Formats: C-alpha cells, structure tokens, sequence
C-alpha cells in the first residue's frame, strides 16, 4: 500500500519540500536520489528511489536547490483556474495511480489561508468523484482572509476523511517562547518535525499500525468529528514524556474533553514501564474524555533512525478545536455586514454551524440522538 | 545439445539426407557432414583431444529414427562412465533430438506464413480459411516453445548445478562417481523417460505427431492456392474463354469449405489431446513446474 | 556462536508472534479471496506461491532464515478455510533439541489466537470507509473497535514483549542446555497463561458477534443493529466479571475501560 | 546464418554507427578493425574483421571518426530517387548477399518521421519483398508534412516487414529529462544503441535456445498481422525484482488491453533456479494480463555479459496498446486532409492502416477468431 502525496501553494511546497528533506536524511538516501551505504520500510513513500509527490515560482527555488534530482488571492481564482486544467493535473495523478501497486491514500499538504485554498477545494471535490475508496488525509495549516479560510472548511468537513490542524499563531508563540526568533524558514522546521514524526509507525513496522487506515479509524469515531491536533514535547522515563504532552503549553492550538489519544514514543525506553505510566495517568486524572462512549488512551513505540534520546508525539482528538472555527465564523459575519448569487458562502455558512454544534454536543452525556 | 550453435547448423545439413529411408543410409557418408559442421560453427575453437572421440553411430524407418551421436570413451576415464552412462545418455539424446526437430519444423511453418501472406494477400475469399492455419500454429508453437524452457531451466541448468557443486568440493573419485551417477537418475526422472511414467510419454508422442500432420495438411492447402494463383496470373497477362474459366474459378471457391472442415476437425482434436495431457501431470514433484509453464494465463482449464 | 540460537529465535518471533508488520498487511491483502473458500478446496501450491511472494516484496527480505516457513493447515479449529491456517517451521538437528515439535505447536497455538484478532479488526476497520460517503451504528462500532484494539495493545506490548525481553537477558546467564530448555518452556507457559489461552471460552463466542456485525454492514436492519448491541454488551460484561475474580490478570480491566465506563 | 544490416538517412546512419561502436566495444575489436588480445560467437554480424553494413553528409563525419578503418524532405522525392538508383545500390546488396555463406535476414535501421530515409526504406522494402522471398526482414524503425511520410511508411511496413520494433523519440526524451536530466541526439542515441545491442544478445552468446532469428520471431508474433513490438530496459538483486520493475509502465519506451507475448532476456550472473519461482509469484499476484482466446505465455532466457566490458535485463512485448500511437498519426492525417497527379496512394495507405488499427482493436476480444 503506497501513499501518493500532493503539495499545493507556496505553503504546501515549502512544508513538503522540508518534509521530504527530513525523510531523505532519516533514511540512508543522498539528496541525489541515490542510496548511501552508511530494515526501515521505505516503499510506502518512495518508489524503486523516487518520492511519490505531485507538486503544483517557488518550484524554481526547488529546481535550483541541491535536491533537483529528486523529482491570485481570491478563492474563486483558485477554483476557477483549477477547472481550466482539470484534464492536465488529472493526467499526472492518474498515471501515477495505476503505476503503483495498490493505492492507499492522498496525503495533501495545503494552507487554507491564496491559490492553494481555491485549488485544494477543487481537488478534494474531484477526488471523491473518481476515487471513492481512497482515504484523503490533509495536513492543512491555519493562519478577504476570513472568506477564503472558511470556504475550504466547507469541503474539508465532508470530503477529507481526516485533517491535522497546524495554526501559525500557536506555532509563532513556540517560535517566540522557546526559540526566541523575534520567520517562515524557522517555524516550518517545527512543522517538518510534526509531519515526519506523524508517519513514523508506517515507515518503521511494529506490532500494530502498519497502514494508514489503522491510525485513522482508531481516533475518528464518526465521519464528522475528524479533526486532530498534535503535541510534541522535546524542544527520562515514559512518565516524564506522558506528563508533558498533556500540558496546554505544548499543544499547537491557541465543557471540553478528549475523544481518543495516541502516543508515539520514539525512544529506546524498555517496554515494561509503559503500563505503569498509563496506570498513573488514570489516577492523577491529567485528562478527561467523553462520558457517553468508552474512550481509552493508546500508546505506541517505535525505533529511531540509527543514521541520524527520547522523543514523543501525541495525536489528539480534542473538542477544544471548535474554538478555532468560532474565530473564523465570528470574523465572517463582521465582514458580512461591512462589504452571481453569493449563495455558496451562505450554504457553507450553514454547514460550519452544523459542525460546531456537533462538537459542543459531543461533550454531553446524551450525545447519542 | 548444450551447445545450441553447433546443433543448429547440424540440423540444416542432415535435412536432405535423413528424409530418405534408412536402407539407403550408410555411416561413411554422414561423417563428412558432421566434420563440416564442427568446422563452420564455434565448435572449431576446441580441444583437439575431445574432438577425436566425437563421432556418429547408427541405431538399428527413416533417417530421423536411426541417427545419434556416440562420443565413445575408453581408458582410465572409462571408470566414471562404465558403459551405463553411455547407455543412459543415448536414452536421453533421443528425447532431446525429437524435441529439437519438433521445434525447427514449427519455425519453418512460421517462416512460411511470413512469406505466404506476401503473395496471396489479394484473394479476400481465402483469408477466411487461411486464418485457422495461423491460430492453430501459434497455439501449437506455444506448447513446444514452452517445453523447451522446462528442458533448459528445470532439467539441464538446475540438475547440472547440483553436479558442479558436488564436484569442486568432492574428492577420492568415489564422491565424483556417486555425484555423476545421481546426475543421470534425476534427468531420467525429470524428463518423462522413467519406468512408471510410461503413460505420460506415450501421451506426449501423440502431440508430437499432430505437429507433423499439420505440416502435411498445410502445404496441401498452401500449394493448392499457389496453383490457382499462378493460372490466374497467366490467364490474364497473355490476353491483356471468359465463360469456361468462371466455372473453374467458381468450383475453386466451392472446394474452400471442404478444406475448412479439415482445420476445424484437426484443431478440435489437437485441443482434445492437450487438455488430456495436463490431466496426466497431476499424478513426481518437479513436474508441477511444467503444468504452470503450459497453463500460463489459464488459456486452458476454462 | 556456531548455528546461533538467539539470532535464530528472533526470526521465529517475527512470523509466529507477528512482530513484523509489513509482512502480514501484505500477505492477507493478497491471500484473502483464497482463504474465505472452504477447507479441502484450496490448493497449497496456490498459497505457498503467495507466501514466497509476500516475504520478498515486504521488508522481511533481510532474513537469512526466511526459507523455513511452511504452510500447515490444521484439521481442527482453535477449540473453515480461514480458521485453519498456521505457519510451520522446520529446523535442523542440533537446534531441534531446544525448539522441537513438543515446544513448537505451542508457538502455533498462540499464533492462531493472534491471527484471529488481527483478521477481525482488519475488516472491521475496512467497513469504516464503505459507510463514509443508518446512523446509529457508528457508536456501536466504537464499542468493538475499542475492544480489539485494546486487547491487541495489551497482548503485544505488555504480555509477550515483557516475557521476551526477560528471555533474551535470561539467556545471557545460561550455564547448561537443560537450563536453556527451562528458560524457553518457562517462557511459553507464561505467554499461554497471561493471555486468555488457558475455560474462558466466552471470548470465542464474543468474537462471533463482532465478525458477524461486519457481514451485516457489508450487505449494503434498523432493528438488527440494536439487536447486536444488547447481545455484544451483555457478552462483554461476562468477561470483566470473570477477569476481576482472581487473587497481569487484573490490569487488563484498566485497559478495557478507562473512563469509568462499564461500571455496572 | 549471417545477418546483413542497412542504414538509411541521418537518424538511421547515426544509430547504426553507435550500435557498431557498442558492439565492437563488447567484443575485443579495436576501432582499427583489428582484434585485440585481452567464446563470443561473432560470425553472424562480422566477416573475417569487417562489419556487414551498407551505409546510404554524415558519412563524412563517420569517415573522420576514428572508425574510418571499419568499412529533400518529401516521401515522394525519396521514393523517386530510390527508383533512380535501383541497380546501383542493388549491385552492392547482391554482391554482399551472395558473398555470404547463408543469408538470414535484413536488419533495417531508419527514421519514418520524414525526409528521404522514409521513402528510400519504403522502396527498399518493396524491392526486397520482390527479389528475396525467403529472407526475414526486421526493422528498427524510429517514430517521431510529417504525418504523410509516417503513414506511408506504416503502409509499406504493415505487409512487407516480417517484424518491426518501434522507437518513439517522445518517450526517449521523457526518460532523458526524468532520469538523465538533459534539459540532445547524441544522448538519446546512447540509450537507443544500448537497447539495440541488448536486443540481439542471445544471437552472439549461444545458449540453450534462441540461436537464430526465427527463434526470436516465431515465438512472439502469432499471426502475420500483429507484428509490432515494444521494448523495455529496467537497469538505468533477484530476478523477481527485475521482472517486477520491467512490467512497470515507467520503463516501457511507449507513449480493453492485454498482452500477446512477452520475452525477457537476463544478462546477469544470477542463480538460474529462482526464475520459476519468479514466474510463479508473477502469476500469483496477477501483474499482467493475456489474450483470452489463445494460450499465450511469457518466455524468459538468460545470457552472459561481455567479460571485456552487475545484473541487467531487457523485455520485448507484443502489446495491443501500440495501436494508439498510429491513431494519433491517423488523426493528424485527417486534420491534414481537410486543411491542405492522382493522390490516391495516400488514401490507400489510410485505408490499410485503418484495417490494421481495426485488427488490433479486435485482437483484444474473446472472439478475435473470425
Ligand atoms: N506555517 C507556514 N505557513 C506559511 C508559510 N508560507 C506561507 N504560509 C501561509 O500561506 C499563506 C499564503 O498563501 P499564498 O502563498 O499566498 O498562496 P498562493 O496564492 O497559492 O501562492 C499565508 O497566510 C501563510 O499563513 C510557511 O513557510 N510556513
Ligand atoms: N532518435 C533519434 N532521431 C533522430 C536522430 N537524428 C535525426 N533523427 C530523426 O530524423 C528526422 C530527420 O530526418 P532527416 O535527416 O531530415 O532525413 P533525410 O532528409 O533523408 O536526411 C527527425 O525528425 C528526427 O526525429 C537521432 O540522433 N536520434
């Protein structure tokens, strides 16, 4: 099962270009697409080695970079032009699909803040037409700006089978708090750390989680509550790492309860004190979950690349993600009272309200019905 | 036959000789032909000693039933072969000679058709029955051109590797005899020349016969179309009468469905002897690798 | 050192304990249609051709001893077609003193119990995409998925792993072969004890309603989804009732429920 | 049996010269046509050493090359000029033919895209079908007013040449930009000569099978019409990896559907016992499809690399998809027929290529017979 990734807009290119650089080094692969001599499953993202990427003036910046041998501002402009090249970019994706053994997903990296917004809205619609059995995960990045942002949310709530939020605001704080930057060339270094460590269980096979649909169906219980946030502590036992992930200082997000937690421990920690910490987290009650359904916390170990110390990443499905929407929803109405049908915006307006209500209904002891 | 280059030229020179009956065949004539082949092919660059023993012998019909090579060996080297390895090789050489002429026939037919259609491509009433002559060929050359590979890879190149591996490490000349003696007990077993696999080989011979009957029922249909074409060439080139030939041309079209009933009943019987051949392979283990060679893409087995 | 043993036990663990993940997600994906067929209907020449192709294409290619995996269809189930499949391992003479037919079928008894639990939540997670484009079954799928993926985690990282981690160290201080023959059977009798393999047949019948519920959802009623609920939830409560009454076998409850749910 | 080759036009002459360079390098033959000291059957393509070539401006470039010791743009103009010098070139061809012991075939390397080579090869094919009726004719034709010349060459090639191998410059340029990063003729010609030299590998290094051209032809081409083949060359390690990388569309030099015949040539020192396992697993995983009417299988053969010069491999396929290419040309011809003595020959050419495309399209049906 192979995962063909997409990169749209200046954001998607920059994070993806730095995502591949983090992966190319984590394996024994020279930037010349040649394996270095110097066990790790590398067929998912690489084709025997060439990465399975379909990019879409930053492109020239990549073609001049040493990695050259490895391959307007309106939302309407993005959706319009995307229709004019419907056959062009689908020729590439189709020829890249059948050449692969068995396609599994479409990890799409785009920012909802110019053309990446309108084009990505076009793709996520068109993929569900032709490919109805392919998961579509998206590493969307949060920042007329209120308009282009929410319009993509209309598509991301009914097409994308998963979504990982990464807002530049909360990232900028961690850029200022523990890195003291005051730049895009620095915050993306943290984004590339989150994207690479997200698929560490696919590239390093273990007991479980050897396929993308194994990481998805565990967290996302229902087709609607499909938004996830991340947590990465290393910026020492398993109890030291588990306690730091639950602190609000580490989450990349600016009653409320969790739905499902998955912990990624990339250390060489002995697998015997893994149940003791989980036992302790239950006692001190450092996190609460949904009251209606049985919600449990899962922890997964892996092995660090010898070619490159304990780290940790947490995939979270938290109801407090509804706050980020309200900030978009709020500023929209203000721009709606300040200035061929203008119905798509209002129709998108309604469905976002259905989503936020579903979150605030998820924290109720009677979320069923 | 591990040379290929030499046996190819040797089958082209013995063609005009062996077609005659065996009574007119005398050994002293063929030796000049064999000596000619060794001088023409790449077998000339070879040790003169081993070439002194390579000769012919006549088994005691047709010339394609009594010809065989001997390679007699006497002296100290004779304690490794011991008159039994020379009675097994000739038992093998017959099977490799038959499966070699049954292939050079099927590349002669397949050569005729490439020069056939370059002449009579102007008679659209004959391609309807000429087509069944092509499909039956390409269905017959597969069964033979595939069995050749099982002979090369799964009988020769595989059973010889277990011999050159138990020789460069053996010693005392008694691990060599025992490594060369079992090398002749697998080839007899991997090929169908065993004692209890008799029902299988006699079943294969029928398929070997159907290749000849096609080559006899082909040139009859082939030449009968060249005569009618040649007459049609002269019947108009000298003049450029008209009613006395339309009955000859008219009857010629009426003889076509007669020939079609031949290739329709020859094919329907060829498939009845192959689909029966496969059932006999499910009988003793290496034969399973043959059932896959023939049944690739499941052209048979529905 | 010669005909090494510790570098020989690890290879068995990759397939028997399903440590290697890249090999199973690619094998069941290829040999599924040819396993749902009934017993005495599948040709072993068809399975072994897929097993050989499953190893080489995967990342198990870097394994010197991979050529000792053989298919062995058991006649009896875990007291057909799918419930009658299990690997077999053939070893040479000098190592056959340690890992022998008496202490290899045990590796084959705790394998099928893990190939069953890996098969159900492989297809239970497969229906997850079919429904995603009548609406009350999503909260029931949550009740079974959070059960198997809460048994598998306890079965892999807190049962066999700990015992294996001990054995590896417990073989560095060995002194004689009749001791290694004790640190081995002392490891297999513990894995079969900490797991539910030693009775607790309520798990067997509990798995039937999970796999069968996948069949109902695969036929695309409203009075049948709620019928599975009262049937599965009742079977689950029988488990935690017997898992609690004892003298780990107690920490399993903390793995099943974490939110104080099932406090009845 | 000796094979004589012909080189027409600039493209044909250049690819033939590079092929001869490659083949002389594979053997121990200095550019001065003298064997170097330093098993390989070399009599087929060389005469005791001189190559059996018939070259027909770039000739001056070859004569200035260190290998000197080794020897308009319309279709109608080419055909006329070839008719003008029939006897002149045919005296050379006949002396080189009857000088040989036993002639086998006529390899023709030319570009059908346009110029004089197209029409000259047309005329030569017609005249060789006229004179020699028992000689196989294989053609290493190279695909690109151009549509006119191309379709005329296809019309003459679909009945005369007993075999044909297509080479599209578009796919070669694509591969060059992908995995060679060129942005040139002298660079794509390297890969072309590599494919060509690897094509006739089994003839120069004798093996169990495939000691003659008929052994290569009669196995693949089942019927006299379906005689267009495509090539694949994966090394740019087990035999299973090679066979899995070969059947990928990323490597085939081509811009429902199924296969008619597949042939693999492995030049490495691999263990020859794992090939049957490779075929078993390929059939298991079902990576390729075959014709539904007749029993068609895949054949594999091994050889030895030139010791004077690692595991490589080549694949020759009979795929029904090739017809697509013709359609494009066909399409363009129609577009050229409605935009601008008898002008009927082009119409007959269109008719026969339509016949061929219809036959290809009908070949992929379970009732292709009749
Ligand atoms: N995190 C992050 N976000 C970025 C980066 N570069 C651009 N962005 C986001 O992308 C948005 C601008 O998108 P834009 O480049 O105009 O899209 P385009 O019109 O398709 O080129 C901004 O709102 C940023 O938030 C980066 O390096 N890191
Ligand atoms: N693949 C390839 N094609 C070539 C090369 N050189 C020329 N050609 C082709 O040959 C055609 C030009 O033929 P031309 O020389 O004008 O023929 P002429 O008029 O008879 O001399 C062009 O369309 C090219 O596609 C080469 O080195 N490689």
């Amino acid at each position: 099962r192979e995962i063909i990734t997409l990169q749209l807009g200046q954001c998607g290119n920059q994070i993806g270009f730095e995502f591949w650089k983090q992966l190319c080094a984590e394996h024994g692969i020279s930037p010349e697409a040649i394996v270095e001599e110097f066990t790790d499953r590398k067929d998912v993202f690489f084709y025997q080695y060439i990465p399975r990427a379909v990019l879409l003036r930053v492109i020239h910046s990549i073609l001049n970079s040493p990695y050259a041998k490895l391959y307007g501002n309106n939302w309407a402009s993005g959706f319009s032009q995307g229709e004019k090249i419907h056959e062009d970019i689908f020729d590439i994706i189709d020829r890249e699909a059948d050449g692969s053994d068995s396609l599994e997903g479409f990890v799409l990296c785009h920012s909802i803040a110019g053309t990446g917004s309108g084009l990505g809205s076009y793709l996520l619609e068109r993929l569900n037409d032709r490919y109805p059995k392919k998961l579509v995960q998206t590493y969307s990045v949060f920042p007329v700006q209120p308009y282009n942002s929410l319009l993509t949310l209309k598509r991301l709530t009914q097409n994308a089978d998963c979504l990982v939020v990464l807002d530049n605001t909360a990232l900028n704080r961690i850029a200022t708090d523990r890195l003291h930057i005051q730049s895009f060339s620095q915050i993306n270094q943290l984004v590339s750390t989150i994207m690479s460590a997200s698929t560490t269980t696919l590239r390093y096979p273990g007991y479980m989680n050897n396929d993308l649909i194994g990481l998805i169906a565990s967290l996302i219980p229902t087709p609607r509550l499909h938004f996830l946030m991340t947590g990465y502590t290393p910026l020492t036992t398993v109890l030291d790492v588990m306690r730091r992930l639950l602190q609000p200082k580490n989450v990349m997000v600016s009653n409320h309860c969790y739905i499902a937690i998955l912990n990624i421990i990339q250390g060489e920690v002995d697998p015997t004190q893994v149940h003791k910490s989980l036992q302790r987290i239950r006692e001190r009650k450092l996190a609460n979950f949904i009251p209606w359904g049985p919600a449990s916390i899962q922890v997964a170990l892996s092995r660090k690349s010898p070619y490159l110390r304990v780290s940790g990443l947490m995939m979270a499905n938290h109801t407090s993600i509804s706050s980020l929407f309200e900030r978009t929803c709020r500023q929209y109405d203000k721009l709606r009272k300040r200035e061929d049908n203008f119905d798509e915006m209002d129709t998108s307006r309604e469905i976002v309200q259905q989503l936020i209500d579903e979150y605030h209904a998820a924290t109720r002891p009677d979320y069923i019905s | 036959l591990g040379q290929g280059d030499f046996i190819r030229h040797l089958m082209d020179l013995l063609k005009p000789e062996l077609v005659r009956p065996a009574t007119t065949l005398y050994q002293h004539n063929l030796t000049g032909i064999l000596e000619t082949a060794v001088r023409a092919t790449n077998a000339q660059f070879d040790s003169p000693e081993i070439l002194r023993r390579l000769d012919v012998r006549l088994l005691e019909d047709t010339g394609w039933d009594v010809f065989s090579l001997d390679y007699h060996v006497d002296g100290p080297i004779a304690t490794v072969f011991t008159r039994e390895c020379m009675s097994h090789y000739l038992r093998v050489f017959n099977f490799l000679w038959r499966a070699k002429r049954m292939e050079y026939i099927l590349t002669d037919i397949r050569k005729g058709h490439m020069c056939n259609a370059k002449l009579l491509r102007n008679m659209p009433e004959f391609s309807g029955v000429l087509h069944q002559c092509h499909i039956l060929a390409s269905e017959m050359v597969h069964f033979i051109h595939q069995m050749q590979y099982y002979i090369t890879f799964e009988v020769l190149e595989c059973s010889w590797d277990e011999l050159w591996n138990k020789v460069q490490q053996a010693q005392d000349l008694d691990h060599i005899i025992a490594a060369h003696e079992v090398f002749l007990d697998t080839i007899i077993s991997r090929c169908l020349l065993d004692s209890d696999s008799r029902a299988l080989l006699n079943q294969l011979r029928a398929v070997f016969d159907q290749i000849i009957e096609l080559q006899n029922a082909q040139d009859a249909i082939y030449r009968a179309a060249l005569e009618e074409l040649q007459r049609r060439l002269q019947f108009e080139e000298k003049k450029k009468e008209e009613e006395e030939e339309n009955k000859r041309i008219g009857e010629f079209k009426e003889s076509i469905p007669k020939m079609c009933s031949q290739l329709r009943i020859l094919t329907h019987f060829y498939q009845g002897i192959v689909q029966q051949f496969l059932v006999l392979l499910t009988t003793d283990e290496s034969l399973r690798f043959l059932s896959f060679r023939l049944d690739f893409n499941e052209h048979y087995k529905a | 050192e010669e005909k090494e043993l510790v570098a020989h036990l690890r290879s068995i663990k990759r397939y028997f304990l399903m440590d290697q993940g890249d090999f199973f997600v690619h094998f069941m994906d290829l040999a599924e249609e040819e396993l749902r067929k009934p017993v005495e209907d599948i040709t072993p020449p068809r399975l072994e051709a897929l097993l050989e192709l499953a190893l080489r294409m995967s990342t198990a290619n870097t394994d010197p001893f991979k050529d000792d995996l053989k298919i062995d269809l058991m006649p009896h189930d875990l007291i057909s077609g799918l419930e009658a499949f299990s690997f077999d391992y053939i070893v040479k003479w000098p190592l056959s003193l340690i890992i022998n037919r008496k202490a290899l079928t045990r590796y084959q008894m705790l394998f099928r119990h893990m190939f069953y639990c890996k098969h159900v939540e492989r297809q239970l997670c497969s229906v997850w995409i079919s429904n995603k484009t009548f609406a009350g079954a999503f909260t029931l799928r949550q009740r079974m998925l959070n059960f198997v993926q809460n048994i598998q985690y306890y079965m892999m990282f807190e049962v066999m792993e700990p015992t294996w981690h001990i054995l590896e160290k417990n073989l560095k201080s060995a002194s004689n072969i009749d001791d290694v023959l004790g640190h081995h059977t002392g490891f297999l009798d513990t894995c079969l004890k900490d797991c539910m393999l030693t009775l607790l047949k309520v798990f067997s019948k509990l798995m039937s309603v999970c796999v069968m519920f996948t069949n109902c959802m695969q036929k695309f009623f409203e009075a049948t989804i709620n019928k599975f609920d009262k049937n599965f939830s009742a079977h689950l409560l029988d488990l935690l009732a017997r898992l609690s009454i004892y003298s780990g076998m107690a920490s399993v409850i903390s793995r099943l429920d974490f939110n104080g749910f099932y406090t009845e």
